[PDB]
């Protein structure tokens, strides 16, 4: 089988700059001067989309900011100028030899200026309390860069057990990230404390159980 | 236009089989290879095999021989993939894709939307839907969709007409149940003087829930 190795696994590039993604094959993916190397973009929840076929040809409707180079075992995809909606996964792929194979993917993200999260905290709903549970939810929205730390405090003491976090993929329009953090307790444990705090590292939001 | 339309998500128990379909339109189905591709939840892409519908010939990735069987129905322009003796390793998104001739690097040029297969013995469970209002110039509201299986759910706000300012977060799995949340941010002049409603559908349990976000 032909193995395709992509480099780098992850890349962050500023608006207007050049991104270069490489793909190296374990053996040639060309014959008769034809290349069977193709490049695809994949956005969340979507199938891959063709960018470049046969090493260097733009797919139908693909903008000139996408280009491809290479032959034999060495190939590269270039994007210039980088735009906000280019944040995505990128894959190389060879159709020379059955089984057709894909590279491992490159996650290409956009750089932008830092932005503090908009933080919102929510007590458990009365509905959840009637069934015996108590989830406290904190949203940390529209921030940059993606690395952020959320800390929970209950009555002034840090709380780590019962926390689950989820992050969105980079926004295709404003290049920010968002995250949700949920602290789940029993109703009885929730009712044993007063103040609940969510902190982003700080930006602090709190409520008191009334 | 050229289009491939795949069958819906399936939850099946280990040891069973499933057959996924891919219906083509907008071109001569007999004349182009149809390929099948696997993508694990957070992973890369694997080619399973391909079929030439005009004559039924198939080429398989040996890794999938005896797992996958590819067939085609020319009359309905539909390709099928059967997956047998299923295990949790077969849980994935499966795509069909049309490929082109060597003039085009034998590239894929049209894809189905994907079919998610969940192979599990865990039991189907509908979500509990909890509205999140502030404890109380822009106000953020939320909807917590807790304790469901399998994926997916669909969450909208005001039946989808409230689409800007929304963040719907990836579900998290714990103890065979998923939980996700969604936030929406609106001007304070629009809530609670106007109504905001979370709408949740969970097709696997044939459940739909609407919950207004009520001020506290």
């Amino acid at each position: 089988d032909i193995v395709l190795t992509q480099s780098p696994a992850s890349l962050a590039v500023s608006l207007g700059q050049r991104a270069t993604i490489s793909c190296r094959a374990s053996e040639s993916v060309d014959n008769y001067g034809i290349s069977f190397m193709n490049w695809f973009q994949q956005k969340p929840g979507q199938p891959p989309k063709l960018l470049i076929y046969a090493a260097s040809n733009q797919g139908s409707g693909v903008p000139a900011r996408f280009s491809g180079s290479g032959s034999g075992t060495d190939f590269s995809l270039n994007i210039h100028p980088m735009e906000e909606d280019d944040t995505a996964m990128y894959f190389c792929q060879q159709s020379k030899e059955v089984p057709w194979t894909f590279g491992g993917g490159t996650k290409l993200e956009i750089k932008r200026a830092d932005a503090a999260p908009t933080v919102s905290i929510f007590p458990p709903s009365s509905e959840q309390l009637t069934s015996g549970g108590a989830s406290v939810v904190c949203f940390l929205n529209n921030f940059y860069p993606k690395d952020i730390n959320v800390k929970w405090k209950i009555d002034g003491s840090e709380r780590q057990n019962g926390v689950l976090n989820s992050w969105t993929d980079q926004d295709s329009k404003d290049s920010t990230y968002s995250m949700s953090s949920t602290l789940t307790l029993t109703k009885d444990e929730y009712e044993r404390h007063n103040s609940y705090t969510c902190e982003a590292t700080p930006i602090v939001k709190s409520f008191n159980r009334n | 236009q050229v289009q491939l339309q795949q069958s819906g998500a399936e939850l099946v128990k280990p040891g069973a089989s499933v057959k996924i379909s891919c219906k083509a339109s907008g071109y001569a189905f007999s004349s182009y290879w149809v390929n099948w591709v696997k993508q694990r939840p957070g992973k890369g892409l694997e080619w399973i095999g391909q079929i030439y519908p005009g004559d039924g010939d198939t080429n398989y990735n040996g890794k999938f021989k005896g797992k996958a069987t590819l067939t085609a129905d020319k009359s309905s322009s539909t390709a099928y993939m059967q997956l047998s003796s299923l295990t949790s390793e077969d849980s994935a998104v499966y795509f069909c894709a049309r490929s082109r001739g060597y003039f085009y690097g034998s590239t894929y040029d049209s894809w189905g939307q994907g079919t998610t297969l969940t192979v599990s013995s865990a039991k189907t469970t509908p979500p509990s839907v909890y509205p999140l209002a502030p404890g109380s110039s822009m106000v953020t509201l939320g909807c917590l969709v807790k304790g469901y299986f399998p994926e997916p759910v669909t969450v909208t706000w005001n039946s989808g007409s409230l689409s800007s300012g929304v963040h719907t977060f990836p579900a998290v799995l714990q103890s065979d149940l998923y939980t996700l949340s969604s936030s929406v941010t609106v001007p304070s002049s629009t809530w609670p003087s106007e109504t905001v409603t979370c709408n949740v559908a969970h097709p696997a349990s044939s459940t739909k829930v609407d919950k207004k976000i009520v001020p506290r």
